[PDB]
């Protein structure tokens, strides 16, 4: 009952208490946790359909659930299962030749052909009433990051999806810049035009080494040489940053020592520099490809060539669940994009995230094989009539 | 003990006896600062060591040891004194005359 | 390996353990003999004889069995070319185990493993020099006597040469690292000139520990502790293979097999403390990743290693226990070069000596000595029961032939080898093996006959 | 004809007084401390050497360094000896147990005739024999069970 | 010992239930994996009671017995027997389990015949010696004329993969198994063939990569592809070294000297990378992790940096590129660099892998297994591992025998010819040894559904007068020549099936008393 | 410390550095001091003597609403181009009446 545009979704409540609504066949079978050993192989069948194709995953259980159901009368007629496995391969090799004759060779330059392919996968989901906005945004999020007519592969890890609670599905955005969920400290500015963004992996704090370091104080004036020399150390780091010409700093999240101290925060606020902390180490690949920055580790190599560029780097104060960052425009943009997904409940956003991934995977299949067939039960009838004549 | 990580490395013989004398001279420094105004009653909220009682004994000073914080704010209005937290920063306006 | 909570049967466990610790061949026969002396004492107990009077009668009867066992005893072992009495002695011990498929191959392994490590001037054999290792795979016929040592090779570099033709082995006990003291240091660094002195200290230390091995002419290193990553590539540049993380007594066997000395530091290395070895290589066994060491050639080594292979771990752990009994009977021949003839031939001959001295004189202990002679016949009649024969039919024929003429080495066998002469069938056992079988079983019977009360508790809790 | 050196000292490299903090300032003096720790242990082994004491007995353990030093100089040692056995060993050879190795002489070392390590009962035993001025003895019991030898010891 | 039992919680049996529990527990092991023997045998699916059950379908007899956990004492000998067979030759673990169980089933028939069990051991030792000469005299050697040896290697991989899940993939997976060992050109290390399992696609979409695949993609701001590069790998620490002096601190008097030390620490880390790029390289592989400070130095110089591949990942790169590990950088004239053509990144199953295309001296391979489910990929990995281990020993021992039931009838004929030249005490035990050798083509014939009572009777009549290469044809269901059809197995595989089953049946038949101790925490 | 004569100069320095900041933020005309951290009993003496109001342990959300509405600058430490203690006294807030009712 969860197949086709007239199908209904299923809600699986786990033992922890995180009940989610899902319509994709791969996400349903991973949450049901079937105890039968033969039914767990059908869970991994829909998992590999999500990896290879992405949009085949309720239908692979209807076929494999019916191919074994057709073997009920075959095993009660004295047919050995090795004979059924030999004949199912001959029907499989003849089945691809029928689907290839129904295929029409298309080109990725036609936006109207790619639009009807992405709208088909959204008709079965909850966003079928939002196909006037999400299906145009699914094509533009792919065809701008693939660099077409030059490669037959596309990585979906370059398309980040940000889930924020608030508003409706019509409030989704296709901002091509960087969207961060971290807060701005200090948040006294939160907007800078013609911004130059720099990624800093150095810790702007007190000097300390990997080896054990201690300070020996054995004099009256030696306590004055500890605090005033630590202020002059980080002042040489802020003035090295300020003389470069950047206005937005992205500090990587440090675990061993403190990345940005309270003394370093006060000098960066007086230089009118927006500082953003807690950038993860696994997210620095997406930042350097989008804005065009370079990861700066040591402060002696922090030059103007390793900076980025942004026409507008502001913190959009949202009315819903807090606020986020949004960089608008950058010189020489990379092959990355960010999709902001909204929703009235926390359950609709998890379904809208899986429906967008089911829409981006449809255009992913058109990059690997530039051929498409008719849908809505069309090739299943032709596979049923041509293989019946082949069996005679 | 101060609010630090103070640790002394004692190498010579005269260093250990000097530290125990500097602890006695530090109490005599603050006891000499509170007798420049010539008081009669010293009232504090924390402990008073026996070395601090020795300088106040020969100066004829009656010392009360562990008066509460709420009772010190009440006697500051009755006698007209000011609760100071530094013996070397005492002034003539901080002495509660008129009691 | 039993869970017997019975204090009488616990003394039978320590009886078989005492035979294994002293001689190590008749651990099975010393329990059947002790149970035979107690079974014959059961009918003597019903006749009214005191249990100490039976125990005093067994001491006067076992003394005849010791003196009669020293009648025919001779060996011609010279450990040069007359190894034929040594092989046939080990075949009697290995004939009862599961190594009868390698009855001639594995018997010659245990003979040559003892004579290469034994001190003939003191008649002392040390079993710490005989390393018994086992690895699954191959067959029982692939068990070879490796003159040298077999350790788990742990070449830190995967591009190390796996075959050394002439190895000048440099045995050391210092890890390839900068020298760390045994006390608390907390070394202080003050300026940047001291931190640059830290880099040049370790860079020259790894070049000093590598050059001091190459100046001695060594081409192989053994180290007890671990290696550093910086010291691993310096081994490949200087063509110096080295193993890592060898055990405690494992490197003690390398310095004896190669004639080298174990050096504590790197500064005490010299050409005189190096070991000499021939084919040094690692051998991979099938699909595993063990790569044990094989030492083919040596020069007057006093340490050998037996590499037992098999089809499963059940046949290897038994062969480690079977061949250890074969290594013990060669050790007993160096302690005492007198032998007897097994197969029940010595028990029937000793049973006739007690019966002849039971009438000289039958005053009080006549019934106690005849119960000793009837219990000595249980061991040869148990061999007739396990061989499918009849016990009382076969024992009456063998015992009567030793009285009608002078008593030969006359026993029994399984396939019987034609005649029943143990001298022709080469069934040779040690004298002190059967001398301790009668001595330990008599004293264990005396401690379980001289007890008239049991004070065991009830439940556990 | 060996000589026995009864000791109460540790022959290990890690002999530490548990309160020493060797603060070093440079790398030239850092190597001098590590060379001094080997020179402390090797100076104790030179005191046992050059005195005829071929047999070494100590109630404190001996590490891998002093074990290999005596093997190269053809000397025997035995560490972790119980204190009840060293008191009997002192009255057997007629020597004295020296905690400090600096006062070793001919008047503190022992003297015997036959010293071998046999294989009685599987386990090894280092027995001393031949000393005529023996104020003690040792009665080795051999039996077939642990409870058998305990009754033999009680008898 | 049952009468007046002196045990606490332990039980035992002597000659009544000892051989009864030994024959029940060993036949039920052999009858379990009886249905998995042959080219038409089915497979098993192994499952647990719960708590991350991790279902693992296997057809190989070693992986079935190592996970069931049999409580029978005598059945653990046959479980450990198949474990050594997988570790030594990697094949015949199912064949050695049925053969060791059919010997004890024929030994159970000698219970009522009142045969002494030591006579059966002495009768089987002479039967095993006659069976060794049947395989040794029928072994076919291959020295020169390498175009017949490569054809002989495809018959070995075609016979091993026919009894596994890769049934109708012998046109592809035979070439993936023969050419993988043929590219080794040396010792069978069995670790240079790194098998990567990726979901998505059929088994026909699997292939053997001409280069090498890896993970842990190239840095952040580093180039993704360099043509005609010099590969240098490493096993050294990059950042946060704490270099080998335990008990060394930085004891200064002011905080300005701490800024001079941490700048001197980064200068020595910069000087270490400057010693690496003096070799003139374009790619860098470190076994340890590479932090951010040396990663910026490789990105500024246009050099790749592959951080934390694997402990055994630098060993396969050293065998596929022709370099060395080179953990110390102080002599550029003594460090041999690798060679490659393309270091482009490929995408297999929505995962970017580093493809080392066009490498020189490539003594390492990468099999990209693609399957429908994870259960197929776990079965095809063990099926390929059972095929690569035989070809790694066929190049070391080129002797091959004719399989498919032909080798078992040659061994059973040599025992039956010497069973008639023996007296009647041991001749009955030798006839039971020859009947168990004929059971191994009977299990193969009956698993397909053929008439096993007549096909083995036609094999026994053929081998009795000539026909040394006559075997069982499982394609049509008749008797054909094994040299024409090309069904051969290795000599060392068929010897270890005969020898280990004869030694394991010797142990269980010699057991007359099973004294099991009281277990712990079982009440 | 390696000399006992330098003991009391370090112990007095822990309060002299503390009282150095409290005298340069108070001599510029500041009467109401709000602090989100903590003012101990030793620092409360300098406000009673000078006649100033010192409020301690206020919320971080309440300090931003006061400093934005009164024109004050939320200062955390010392700043302004390698100065010892400057405090930027022209950036003080203003109020008509601060009365505790
Ligand atoms: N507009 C439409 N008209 C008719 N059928 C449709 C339409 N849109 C989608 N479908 C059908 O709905 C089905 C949805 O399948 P789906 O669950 O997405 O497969 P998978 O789980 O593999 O992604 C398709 O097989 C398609 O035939
Ligand atoms: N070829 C043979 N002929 C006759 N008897 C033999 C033969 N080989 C071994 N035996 C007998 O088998 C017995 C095995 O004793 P065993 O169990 O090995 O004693 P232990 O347990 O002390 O090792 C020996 O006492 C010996 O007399
Ligand atoms: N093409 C074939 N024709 C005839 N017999 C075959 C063929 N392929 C495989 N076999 C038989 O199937 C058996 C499979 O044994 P297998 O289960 O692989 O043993 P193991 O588990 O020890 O590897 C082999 O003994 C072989 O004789
Ligand atoms: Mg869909
Ligand atoms: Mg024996
Ligand atoms: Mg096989």
């Amino acid at each position: 009952t969860s197949l086709g545009p007239k199908g209904m979704d299923k809600m699986i409540q786990d033992g922890k208490g995180d009940v989610t609504i899902t319509n994709d066949g791969a996400t349903i079978l991973k949450q049901m946790q079937v105890l039968h050993p033969a039914a767990r192989m059908l869970v991994e069948l829909s998992k590999a359909q999500d990896i290879e194709a992405g949009d085949g995953t309720t239908s692979v259980v209807i076929i494999a659930g019916s191919l074994l159901d057709s073997c009920t009368k075959l095993l009660q007629k004295g047919i050995h299962p090795t004979i059924i496995s030999e004949s199912f391969q001959k029907a499989l090799e003849k089945g691809i030749e029928i689907l290839t004759d129904m295929s029409r060779p298309v080109e990725l330059s036609d936006r109207e052909t790619l639009l009807n392919s992405a709208t088909t996968s959204l008709n079965s989901k909850v966003v079928s009433q939002y196909s006037s906005l999400l299906s145009p945004m699914s094509v533009n999020a792919v065809m701008k990051v693939i660099d077409p007519a030059t490669a037959t592969s596309v990585d979906l890890r370059d398309i980040k999806i940000v889930k924020k609670l608030g508003g409706t599905i019509d409030d989704c955005e296709l901002v091509e810049g960087l969207v961060l969920t971290q807060k701005v400290s200090n948040s006294g500015i939160t907007r800078v035009e013609k911004a130059k963004i720099g990624l800093i992996q150095f810790c702007l704090s007190a000097p300390k080494t990997d080896m054990d370091n201690q300070i020996v104080v054995s004099d009256y004036a030696q306590m004055d040489r500890v605090l005033r020399e630590e202020r002059a150390y980080i002042l040489n780091l802020v003035k090295q940053i300020k003389k470069t010409g950047c206005n937005v700093l992205l500090i990587q999240k440090s675990i061993l020592r403190d990345a940005l101290s309270d003394l370093a925060l006060h000098f960066l606020n007086k230089m009118k520099i927006m500082v953003i902390k807690d950038i993860e180490r696994e997210d620095i690949e997406f930042i350097c490809k989008t804005i065009g920055t370079k990861p700066v580790a040591h402060i002696d190599q922090f030059t103007a060539d390793m900076l980025g560029s942004a026409e507008l780097a502001e913190e959009v104060n949202l009315n819903g669940s807090g606020k986020l960052l949004k960089i608008t425009g950058c010189a020489s943009p990379g092959k990355t994009v960010t999709i902001v997904v909204r929703g009235s409940n926390k359950l609709v956003i998890e379904e809208a995230e899986r429906s967008i991934h089911d829409a981006l995977c449809v255009i992913r299949c058109l990059v690997k094989k530039r051929a498409l067939i008719a849908g809505g039960g069309a090739p299943e009838i032709e596979l049923a009539l041509r293989l019946t004549e082949y069996s005679r | 003990k101060g609010e630090s990580q103070t640790d002394i490395e004692i190498t010579r013989e005269e260093d250990f006896t000097r530290i125990l004398q500097m602890e006695e001279e530090y109490i005599q420094q603050l006891c000499e600062d509170i007798i420049q105004l010539k008081p009669d009653v010293v009232i504090t909220e924390k402990g008073i060591s026996d070395l601090a009682q020795h300088y106040l004994m020969r100066a004829n000073i009656t010392a009360i040891r562990r008066v509460r914080k709420t009772d010190n704010n009440r006697i500051a209005r009755a006698c007209g004194a000011r609760i100071v937290s530094r013996p070397e920063e005492l002034r003539e306006d901080d002495v509660g005359t008129g009691a | 390996m039993m869970d017997v909570d019975h204090q009488i049967a616990k003394l039978m466990v320590e009886l078989s353990k005492s035979q294994d610790d002293e001689i190590g061949d008749g651990t099975t026969g010393v329990v059947v003999l002790a149970g035979a002396l107690l079974e014959e004492a059961e009918q003597l107990l019903d006749r009214g004889i005191h249990p100490i009077r039976i125990a005093d009668g067994y001491e006067q009867a076992a003394r005849v069995a010791i003196e009669h066992l020293d009648k025919i005893s001779d060996s011609v072992l010279v450990d040069i070319k007359d190894t034929e009495p040594l092989i046939q002695t080990a075949k009697t011990t290995l004939g009862s185990k599961v190594v009868n498929s390698c009855h001639r191959q594995m018997a010659e392994i245990a003979v040559n493993a003892v004579l290469t490590v034994a001190d003939m001037e003191r008649r002392d054999v040390d079993f710490e020099l005989i390393k018994v290792e086992g690895k699954v795979g191959g067959r029982l016929e692939d068990t070879k006597l490796i003159k040298g040592v077999i350790v788990d090779k742990d070449f830190s570099h995967p591009q190390m040469p796996k075959k050394v033709e002439d190895a000048k082995i440099a045995i050391l006990t210092c890890p390839f690292e900068p020298p760390k003291p045994k006390t608390k240091h907390k070394l202080d660094v003050t300026s940047v000139e001291d931190y640059k002195a830290l880099q040049k200290y370790e860079k020259e230390k790894f070049e000093e520990m590598i050059q001091q091995i190459k100046e001695t002419g060594a081409n192989l290193a053994i180290c007890q502790w671990g290696f550093d990553d910086e010291a691993n590539h310096l081994l490949l540049q200087n063509n110096l293979p080295a193993v890592r993380w060898v055990g405690g007594p494992e490197i003690e066997l390398i310095a004896i097999a190669t004639g080298g000395r174990i050096v504590p530091r790197f500064s005490e290395l010299t050409a005189e403390k190096l070991g000499f070895a021939g084919l040094v290589q690692e051998i991979s066994f099938g699909t595993t990743k063990d790569k044990m060491l094989v030492i083919e050639q040596c020069k007057n080594s006093r340490a050998v290693t037996i590499f037992i292979r098999g089809g499963n771990k059940m046949i290897i752990e038994e062969a480690k226990r079977s061949l250890h009994d074969a290594l013990c009977v060669i050790r007993n021949l160096i302690r005492d070069n007198r032998v007897v003839y097994g197969g029940g031939a010595a028990e029937i001959s000793c049973a006739l000596a007690v019966s002849q001295e039971a009438d000289k004189c039958p005053t009080l202990e006549q019934y106690a000595m005849r119960a000793f002679a009837d219990a000595l016949e249980v061991i040869p009649m148990a061999l007739s029961e396990n061989s499918g024969m009849n016990p009382i039919q076969t024992m009456t024929e063998v015992r009567a032939r030793q009285v009608k003429e002078m008593n030969p080495a006359l026993g029994i066998d399984c396939l019987h080898k034609g005649t029943n002469d143990m001298k022709q069938q080469h069934v040779i056992e040690t004298l002190i093996g059967k001398k301790q079988q009668i001595s330990l079983a008599t004293q264990m019977v005396r401690m379980i006959l001289k007890i008239d009360d049991i004070r065991k508790p009830g439940e556990s809790e | 004809n060996p000589k026995i050196a009864l000791l109460n000292v540790e022959l290990e490299l890690k002999a530490e007084k548990d309160n020493a903090e060797i603060r070093v300032h440079t790398v030239e003096d850092y190597q001098a401390i590590v060379d001094a720790e080997w020179n402390i242990l090797y100076d104790k082994l030179e005191k046992i050497h050059h005195s005829g004491a071929k047999v070494v007995s100590s109630k404190l353990p001996i590490g891998d360094v002093a074990t290999q030093y005596f093997a190269d100089r053809d000397m025997f040692c035995a560490g972790r000896v119980p204190e009840e056995d060293l008191k009997r060993t002192m009255m057997a050879c007629g020597g004295s147990i020296q905690t400090s190795v600096n006062a070793l002489s001919a008047d503190v070392l022992g003297r015997c005739q036959v010293f071998e390590e046999t294989q009685i009962g599987g386990e090894r035993y280092n027995f001393f024999t031949g000393c005529p001025k023996a104020k003690t003895c040792t009665f080795i019991l051999r039996g077939g069970a642990e409870q058998f030898m305990e009754e033999t010891e009680r008898s | 010992a049952p009468v007046n039992i002196f045990k606490a919680g332990a039980d035992e049996e002597r000659a009544e239930t000892a051989r009864l529990t030994s024959f029940i527990g060993a036949i039920a092991i052999g009858d379990l994996v009886k249905s998995t023997l042959g080219p038409k045998g089915m497979d098993k699916i192994l499952l647990s009671s719960g708590r991350d059950a991790s279902l693992m379908v296997t057809n190989d007899g070693a992986t079935i017995l190592k996970n069931i956990g049999v409580d029978n004492p005598a059945a653990k000998v046959l479980v450990d027997m198949s474990r050594v067979q997988d570790d030594e030759v990697g094949d015949g673990t199912t064949s050695v389990t049925v053969l060791a169980a059919e010997l004890l089933r024929e030994a159970e028939s000698l219970i009522a015949k009142k045969i002494h069990p030591q006579t059966i051991i002495a009768g089987w030792r002479e039967a095993t010696k006659a069976a060794r000469e049947a395989l040794l005299s029928s072994a076919v050697d291959h020295g020169s004329d390498e175009v017949k040896f490569r054809q002989d290697l495809m018959n070995i991989a075609g016979t091993t993969l026919s009894s596994k899940l890769l049934t109708h993939h012998k046109d592809h997976f035979t070439k993936l198994a023969v050419e993988a060992v043929l590219r080794l050109k040396g010792s069978g290390n069995l670790e240079a063939i790194h098998i990567i399992k990726k979901l998505g696609g059929s088994l026909a979409d699997s292939y053997l990569d001409e280069g090498f695949l890896l993970d842990k993609k190239i840095g952040v701001n580093q180039p993704k592809r360099i043509e005609n590069a010099k590969i240098l790998i490493a096993n050294t620490g990059m950042d946060t070294d704490k270099i080998k002096i335990f008990g060394s601190r930085v004891r200064v008097d002011s905080t300005a000297k701490v800024a001079e030390i941490e700048h001197a620490e980064k200068e020595k880390m910069k000087e270490k990378v400057e010693r690496i790029l003096k070799h003139g390289i374009n790619c860098f592989i470190n076994r340890q992790l590479i932090y951010n400070y040396p990663e910026q130095l490789f990105g500024a110089a246009g050099v790749m940096a592959i951080e934390h591949a694997d402990f055994a990942g630098v060993e396969r790169l050293a065998l596929v590129t022709g370099g060395e590990i080179a953990s110390t950088f102080d002599h550029p004239e003594l460090v041999k660099l690798g060679s490659c053509k393309l270091i482009e990144e490929v995408m297999i199953g929505e995962d970017k892998l580093i493809h080392f295309s066009g490498v020189a001296l490539g003594e390492a391979c990468t099999i990209v297994l693609r399957g429908a489910t994870q259960q197929i990929l776990d079965e095809a990995e063990r099926s390929l591992h059972d095929a690569l281990c035989v070809l790694a020993q066929t190049v070391k021992d080129s002797r091959t025998v004719y399989g498919g039931g032909c080798s078992e009838m040659l061994m059973a004929h040599a025992v039956t010819q010497l069973a008639n030249r023996t007296p009647g005490k041991e001749a009955v035990a030798m006839e039971s040894y020859a009947k168990a050798l004929r059971m191994l083509p009977t299990i193969i014939a009956d698993n397909a559904g053929y008439d096993s009572a007549d096909l083995v009777a036609q094999l026994r009549a053929a081998h009795s007068e000539g026909n040394t290469t006559a075997g069982l044809d499982m394609r049509e269901g008749t008797i054909g020549d094994m040299a024409i059809l090309g069904i051969t197995e290795s000599f060392q595989v068929k010897r270890q099936v005969l020898l280990s089953a004869a030694e394991a049946a010797e142990v269980i038949l010699r057991v007359d008393n099973i004294i099991k101790a009281a277990p712990r925490k079982r009440v | 410390i390696t000399d006992p004569e330098k003991l009391d100069q370090i112990r007095q320095r822990e309060s002299d550095i503390t009282k150095e900041r409290i005298q340069k933020i108070l001599a510029t005309g500041a009467n109401v001091i709000l602090t989100t951290g903590g003012i101990d009993d030793m620092c409360l003496k300098y406000f009673v003597e000078a006649g100033a109001m010192a409020v301690r342990r206020v919320l971080k959300r309440d300090l931003k609403r006061i400093a934005k509405a009164s024109g004050a600058t939320i200062l955390s430490t010392l700043a302004n181009l390698e100065g010892e203690e400057t405090f930027e006294a022209a950036m003080l807030g203003q109020a008509e009446e601060v009365v505790q009712e």
